[PDB]
RNA sequence: CGCGACCUCAGAUCAGACGUGGCGACCCGCUGAAUUUAAGCAUAUUAGUCAGCGGAGGAAAAGAAACUAACCAGGAUUCCCUCAGUAACGGCGAGUGAACAGGGAAGAGCCCAGCGCCGAAUCCCCGCCCCGCGGCGGGGCGCGGGAAAUGUGGCGUACGGAAG
């Protein structure tokens, strides 16, 4: 829908940004338990709601 | 004295305007969209410095709540300079990217080696 | 007829957002949110499903401001008052 | 279903008795936070009885009971005329009040206008404001002298 | 004139205890003192007001 | 004192007098509205016994419940279920119309407290009552200490909980032999002390 | 040089401000270092100008909010921005006043038939 | 016709306030089933229970007898042991089922309307002066405004009470 509307487009917004991975100075702290990041979504397979 | 028509209507009545014994909120809140709140950092992006140099404009990221009337003032009084247009859209991230265009009197490449973009 | 090839017109939506519950329940053409109910004053809530109250009581967001004020009950709600200075 | 022979029975628990059962695991708890407040009571009421106002003699209603002499609820307005005591100072001065008893004997009501008499007998009043005494005041010999009595005032055994 | 409901109201009450057979103990307060006898009285209770504040 | 005949007369009601008075007032009043104020109490000795004392902060509202039973809120017929539960149409709802009376006057003023309520008049299909109620956050209630007990959260919509004399009615408690199923705080309270195992320590 | 909230104080209300703006124009300079890509140096001290700019604006508002309330001190109707903000039904609880009123029933009852001090020979 | 009272009733972005909503383990009011048991089932049972709805508090409700009793009489409410699986109810089938008395936990009583007698002796609000003010309160002055006689306050409430 190119006829999106402001709140919807800025929903978009969040959920594109949240979609990048970790940052590779993570996995070298001390209390650390992450490998990557598990909650991501690719446009093929999860349909994001809306 | 007489009725002619025969539907009564309600008596137009005296309504004084608030004067209030205190007020509600003690001091007035402070403009947080204020002119260095509203525009952010400009672009060094090399279509926006193409466009620095080609079509006399600056490009910015300014916040949502922007105006284009309210970025043009804040562009005047931040950087004493006059602006022709404003054009604004929001891009995909979240921001609102202004272009700036300026007079024919000023010169974008030389107000960006003012302000450090290069 | 019945399948694959009628859920290909699924193309025009029946809820959206809504603007209290932030979930995607608010109907369009009722206009009320199918989880909170939202035209109506009061939340929509049932005691058949403890684990949709669960889902958000008090505990579940932030309490940006009842965790202040369980914290300013263990002093009992001073005002007016800072520490003695340096 | 039943067997050869053994009682038949009618146990109630053919209603939800799982939901409202209350169990005693607070028991030995509340004893305590009972005798803390009851401690806390009787040290703050500092010379008074700890048990509270006295209590007259009463005689239990039914057949099966009548033999039996209780302590009551609280003397009679009667007992407390005849006994001189105004019905709005014996609560002051430690005695218990009812409004609600009669009087159809005369054995019982002289054996609580006995009581009565035997408790002004008893008990040290101490003035109003300690530096300035006045008549109705007990003496500074047993002012000194007077303490918390524990068990219930002046018991009534049969 | 269509006049409000409480116009219509407090005028068709009055129009009711024109027409409903009034019992002599509401009937005797229509029945009132006259003028020229009331103002004297009200020119006697005048003496004897009670006290302002 | 003026009140006493004023009782006695309230008392006559066939009285061609009370006959006259209430069919006048209950033709006003079904022509008025269903919730409306009144600007002072119709019956002020009614009112000055249930405890109305004329100062500033009572207010009288006059309310209309309309008469008649309660049949059942069910689709057409159809009670889905065994014979005994068929029936919907000569049920008797367990509270009086004087308490739907006072709960729908405290609901519509939520602001404002319902000490009591009393009986202006009736016909064949409304009856009328008068409901009193005290203002709490005004000074003259909140100064005056034989009032200010109403001024405390715990007496908070009285007519809900059914703590007014038109709900006390409708409780089933006082004291007696008449009132054992609701010994206790109440009848729920009743039942709820009798159905329950207490399962000692020791047993 | 590191900005303190202990010497702003009796500094006055144009001279705050002042320093305001010039700590904003340097934010927005660091800022504009950091998108062209400046130095580790810039983008560490644009966290000292955020908060250098966080505890100006604290100075001025407390300050503001304290002339406030010496202002409405004596007044009966204050805002509500200075009113006690304690719990709802706390600010809507009777006075210490208005429960220590007692009717003079129980006035005349406390004065002619007060408690007692006694104790019981045993 | 105009002016002035009062009464019923409207409009105010009028001055000052107040209710809404949430959680809902415990509590109060209403509504309220069917599974289930009866070796079927329809009365009963499940059950005034689940679900529904309204309303609170730190506890709620109850509570100072239009009581229990039938004795040599007890004496607000609430809770526990007992009464008692009793009296009683029930296709008297299945099943249901209290209270009095007694022992304990605790313990506290009181106020109106009316009848009255006191020159409305009463209450709210505005303005100023002093004090204190982050529970807007104390004292004084206003030929300041209201409320109230269609009844506020003082004494007085069944344990009687008032006046001389
Ligand atoms: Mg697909
Ligand atoms: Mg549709
Ligand atoms: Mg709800
Ligand atoms: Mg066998
Ligand atoms: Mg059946
Ligand atoms: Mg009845
Ligand atoms: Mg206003
Ligand atoms: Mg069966
Ligand atoms: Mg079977
Ligand atoms: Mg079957
Ligand atoms: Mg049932
Ligand atoms: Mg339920
Ligand atoms: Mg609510
Ligand atoms: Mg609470
Ligand atoms: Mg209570
Ligand atoms: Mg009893
Ligand atoms: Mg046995
Ligand atoms: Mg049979
Ligand atoms: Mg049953
Ligand atoms: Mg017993
Ligand atoms: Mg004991
Ligand atoms: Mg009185
Ligand atoms: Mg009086
Ligand atoms: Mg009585
Ligand atoms: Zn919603």
């Amino acid at each position: 829908s190119s006829h999106k509307t402001f709140r919807i487009k800025r929903f978009l917004a969040k959920k594109q940004k949240q979609n990048r991975p970790i940052p590779q100075w993570i996995w070298m702290k001390t209390g650390n338990k992450i490998r990557y990041n598990s909650k991501r979504r690719h446009w093929r397979r999860t349909k994001l709601g809306l | 004295k007489i009725r002619t028509s025969p539907t009564f209507r309600r008596p137009k009545t005296l309504r004084l305007r608030r004067q209030p014994k205190y007020p509600r909120k003690s001091a007035p809140r402070r403009n947080k969209l204020d002119h260095y709140a509203i525009i952010k950092f400009p672009l060094t992006t090399e279509s926006a410095m193409k466009k620095i140099e080609d079509n006399n404009t600056l490009v910015f990221i300014v916040d949502v709540k922007a105006n284009k009337h309210q970025i043009k003032q804040a562009v005047k009084k931040l950087y004493d300079i006059d602006v022709a247009k404003v054009n604004t859209l929001i891009r995909p991230d979240g921001e609102k990217k202004a272009y700036v265009r300026l007079a024919p009197d000023y010169d974008a490449l030389d107000v960006a080696n003012k302000i450090g973009i290069i | 007829t019945k399948g694959t090839s009628s859920f290909g017109k699924r193309r025009n939506k029946t809820h959206t957002l809504c603007r209290r519950c932030g979930s995607k329940a608010y109907h369009l053409q009722k206009s009320t949110c199918g989880k909170c109910g939202y035209p109506a004053k009061r939340k929509r809530k049932y005691n058949w499903s403890a684990k949709a109250k669960r889902r958000n009581t008090t505990g579940t967001g932030r309490m940006r401001h009842l965790k202040i004020v369980y914290r300013r009950f263990r002093h009992g709600f001073r005002e007016g008052t800072t520490p003695k200075p340096k | 279903a039943p067997s050869r022979n053994g009682m038949i029975l009618k146990p109630h628990f053919h209603k939800d008795w799982q939901r409202r059962v209350a169990t005693w695991f607070n028991q030995p708890a509340r004893k305590i936070r009972r005798r803390k407040a009851r401690q806390a009571r009787a040290r703050r009421i500092a010379p008074r009885p700890a048990a509270g106002p006295i209590r007259p003699i009463v005689r239990c209603p039914t057949v099966r009971y009548h033999t039996k002499v209780r302590a009551g609820r609280g003397f009679s307005l009667e007992e407390l005329r005849v006994a001189g005591i105004h019905k709005k100072v014996a609560r002051t001065i430690g005695i218990s009040v009812d409004p609600r008893r009669r009087n159809k004997s005369t054995e019982s009501l002289q054996a609580n206008v006995q009581r009565l008499k035997e408790y002004r007998s008893k008990l040290v009043l101490f003035p109003r404001k300690p530096s300035a005494p006045k008549k109705g005041d007990s003496s500074a010999e047993e002012l000194k002298l007077a303490t918390q009595l524990t068990g219930p005032v002046m018991p009534i055994r049969n | 004139v269509k006049w409000p409901r409480y116009i219509r109201l407090q005028r068709q009450r009055a129009i009711l205890y024109k027409r409903l057979k009034v019992p002599p103990a509401i009937n005797q307060f229509t029945q009132v003192l006259d003028r020229q006898t009331a103002t004297q009285l009200l020119k006697l209770a005048h003496k004897y007001r009670p006290e302002t504040k | 004192g003026a009140y006493k005949y004023i009782q006695e007369l309230w008392r006559k009601k066939q009285s061609d007098v009370m006959r006259f008075l209430l069919r006048v007032r209950c033709w006003q009043y079904r022509q008025l509205s269903a919730l409306h104020r009144a600007p002072r109490p119709t019956r002020p000795d009614k009112a000055r016994r249930l405890g109305y004392k004329a100062k500033q902060g009572y207010v009288i509202y006059r309310i209309r419940v309309r008469r008649g039973g309660r049949k059942r809120p069910v689709p057409k017929g159809a009670t889905y279920g065994k014979p005994v539960h068929h029936g919907v149409n000569q049920l008797k709802f367990a509270r009086s119309l004087q308490s739907v009376a006072e709960e729908r006057a405290g609901r519509h003023c939520g602001a404002l407290r319902v000490l009591n309520s009393y009986w202006v008049g009736e016909d064949s299909t409304y009856k009328f009552f008068e409901v009193i109620l005290i203002d709490p956050f005004h000074k003259a209630i909140r100064r005056n200490p034989d009032t200010q007990w109403i001024t405390k959260p715990v007496h908070k919509h009285r007519e809900m909980r059914g703590l007014t004399s038109a709900g006390r009615k409708s409780r089933g408690l006082g004291k007696g032999h008449k009132f054992h199923h609701t010994i206790g705080g109440s009848r729920r309270a009743a039942w709820r002390r009798r159905n329950t195992l207490q399962l000692h320590r020791y047993r | 040089a590191k900005i303190k909230a202990r010497d702003l104080r009796g500094k006055k209300k144009e001279e705050l401000l002042k320093q305001l703006d010039d700590l904003k124009v340097e934010l927005s300079q660091l800022r504009v270092a950091k998108v062209t890509g400046g130095a580790a140096s810039k983008l560490s001290k644009i966290r000292v100008v955020r908060k250098s700019i966080a505890r100006v604006l604290t100075v001025i508002n407390q300050t503001q909010k304290e002339n406030l309330r010496k202002f409405y001190k004596g007044k009966k109707y204050k805002p509500l921005d200075l009113r006690p903000k304690k719990t709802r039904a706390m600010r809507r609880r009777l006075n210490k006043h208005e429960e220590s009123l007692k009717t003079k029933k129980q006035q005349r009852k406390e004065r002619l038939y007060p408690l007692r001090k006694y104790a019981v020979k045993a």
